[PDB]
């Protein structure tokens, strides 16, 4: 059944400027971060949900398909998670700023010997951002390293070909490796008309105070399913199913 | 791609 | 609880599924987003600069028996985009019950 | 049957940085402007043509279709004028600079009462530009009379739905008046779909020494049907059929 | 002469036809531009860097019995975009006779 | 959008 999450407050867009909302296949955008960076401290929805006692525990999860055809194309579940999702036992770290859901990375290497963030860095793990970001220098390095050219502003991509031989990544979360395949973190897209392959890597910095920051977004979630657990405040991850 | 509350 | 959301995948870009805003409730698709706080959709108020809500769904205050104004502006800006309007209150359905 | 131009010097190109040419439909470009702006002094096709005496009249005209899903989308013809797309007969303005198509403008009246360009400007015709660009204040102007709003760098939008209550704007060239309706100057897109209309006047400033210019392109072109005359320099403008 | 060259639009923003280049023919599209005066296609031999033209057709000289080389550099910068390369030779027949 | 040799 549905919940009805009641006085909610939410702001309605009377200006929304560029390209970006314009070609946005989606009408809007429910956060789901912690109030602490709600614009207008806002109380947010599943704080307000939470409140108001709906669900039993209070986490979240997503599925996300990677196959564009495939329906359900992901799934969401408020207040539990989906085992036909993923397979194994999830892996839980905590979280290590509440503003995003923060958490520590140890270290990202990709598999021919190229190690970033060695001596560790911060990620957040976020449903919003559709690649996988991390600091524009250190992404450059990564993207020669498996020979992506690039596009414009950050954005990279492979010769679709490639993609078949390329080098495995490995992000070391929480002692365990979670290991994205080449096949996983590149986007077969159409452009002009054409199959074209993006390299699921961009650089962007964030700037202090919150950044700089790796931000882990669908790419990652698209291979494990992640639990998003505020009662414990903790992110939880599996590989998907 | 979009990435979402900087 | 637990409540399954069924999303759409948009070019394994856009994940985004289907709220209700309003009693009766209007129809919003959303990407459920882990790295922001807040809940916006467009207004029917929307200026005529907003090409955005020129072909998105706007939220209509008038029906909707439990809208509760509110007015304050604010504004977020999001790694892709800024935007900005005025916030308000009522009943949010997920899904689209 | 076709025509050999033969022994055509031509680029093969190596590099080509950033977005605009991955998304164009084309391969190449085949220039058709005097020899003055070619690079490496290389002599033009059409010049490579007249000079191998390949046609009767050193002319070409060019039909454009303004409907997308039309069997022709145009037509280039090399040498003749083709009477069956133009109705009424041909007016020619003289080329002043030989180096683009120049020509020059008399002033751009909106029927609302909005005059740019008074007392003359220059303006090149330019089969490879898509929308009629102008200084960027002028079309500033012209923009906010007929309603339009900004999109992002100097293109404008409309919804399509208003398009039949915007005015006309009228190019003076050569003592003529050439009106172009609103169905001609706004142009249907998509993004996501539909309503999404663009308004065909780009604010670009091209800068001294050769500019300032207008650039009256395909919108115009689609509309009136142009003869270039090599053989006198001169630009001829009859109404499409 | 008069050679008619049939052009494919597209959506009123892209107009352009197809041209030989080699001995036989080597098909392209091209726009025929009055606002320059410079023929080009891309090579076979572009860098990896060139993401267009990956996707698009590319001149083989080697397969043409009437290719004189040339070798000089060009560099073109266009209102839209920009390009370089190396000068060749060769017959064009429009259309792709 | 493309206008074409500033
Ligand atoms: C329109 O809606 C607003 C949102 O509900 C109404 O006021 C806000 O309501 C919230 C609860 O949802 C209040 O409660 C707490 O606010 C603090 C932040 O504000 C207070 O603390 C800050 C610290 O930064 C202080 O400097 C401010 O002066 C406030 O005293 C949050 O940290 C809590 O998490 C919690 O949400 C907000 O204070 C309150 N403020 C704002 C700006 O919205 C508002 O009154 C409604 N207006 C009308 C006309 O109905
Ligand atoms: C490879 O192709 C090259 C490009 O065509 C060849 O070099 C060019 O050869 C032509 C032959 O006609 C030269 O052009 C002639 O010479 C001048 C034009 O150059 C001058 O133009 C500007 C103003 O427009 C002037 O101010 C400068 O001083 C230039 O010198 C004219 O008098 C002729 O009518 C004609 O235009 C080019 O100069 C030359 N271009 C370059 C970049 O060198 C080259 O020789 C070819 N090689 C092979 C093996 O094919
Ligand atoms: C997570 O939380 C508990 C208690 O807050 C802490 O002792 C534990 O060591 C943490 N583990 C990790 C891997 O962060
Ligand atoms: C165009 O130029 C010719 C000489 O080339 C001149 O005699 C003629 O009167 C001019 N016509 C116009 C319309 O300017």
């Amino acid at each position: 059944g549905g919940v009805k999450v009641e006085r909610q407050v939410f702001g309605e867009a009377t200006k929304q400027p560029g390209i970006t909302f314009i070609a946005a296949k989606f009408d809007g955008i429910l956060g789901m971060a912690y109030p602490r960076i709600s614009v207008n401290n806002v109380l947010p929805v599943f704080d307000n949900l939470m409140q108001q006692k709906l669900v039993d525990q209070n986490i979240f999860s997503f599925y996300l398909s990677r196959d564009p055809d495939a329906q359900p194309g992901g799934e969401l579940m408020l207040g539990g998670t989906d085992s036909k999702y993923y397979k194994g036992s999830l892996s839980y770290l905590n979280v290590t700023r509440k503003a995003y859901w923060q958490v520590h990375l140890d270290q990202v290497e990709v598999a021919s010997g190229l190690t970033l963030c060695k001596e560790g860095c911060e990620a957040i793990v976020d449903t919003g951002t559709s690649l996988m970001v991390g600091p524009v220098d250190e992404v450059r390095e990564l993207q020669k390293a498996i020979g992506a050219v690039p596009l414009i502003q950050g954005e990279y991509m492979i010769p679709c070909e490639k993609v078949s031989t390329l080098p495995a990544i490995t992000l070391k979360l929480g002692g365990k490796g979670y290991k994205l395949s080449p096949e996983d973190y590149t986007l077969k897209v159409s452009q002009a008309g054409k199959t074209l392959c993006l390299s699921g890597f961009m650089g962007m910095d964030i700037p202090p105070p919150s950044g700089p920051l790796w931000i882990l977004g669908d790419v990652f979630i698209g291979r494990y399913y992640t639990v998003f657990d505020r009662d414990n405040n903790r992110v939880g991850f599996a590989e998907a199913a | 791609x979009v990435v979402x509350a900087x | 609880g637990p409540i399954p959301e069924v999303l759409k995948n948009y070019m394994d870009a856009q994940y985004y599924g289907e709220i209700g805003i309003g009693t009766p409730p209007q129809c919003f698709t959303v990407v459920f987003d882990t790295g922001s706080s807040n809940l916006w959709v467009p207004s029917i108020h929307c200026k005529l600069l907003d090409i955005a809500c020129w072909i998105h769904h706007k939220y209509n205050s008038d029906k909707s028996s439990t809208y509760v104004k509110n007015g304050t502006s604010f504004d977020i800006h999001y790694g892709s985009g800024s935007l900005s309007g005025y916030l308000s209150q009522d009943t949010v359905s997920v899904p689209c019950q």
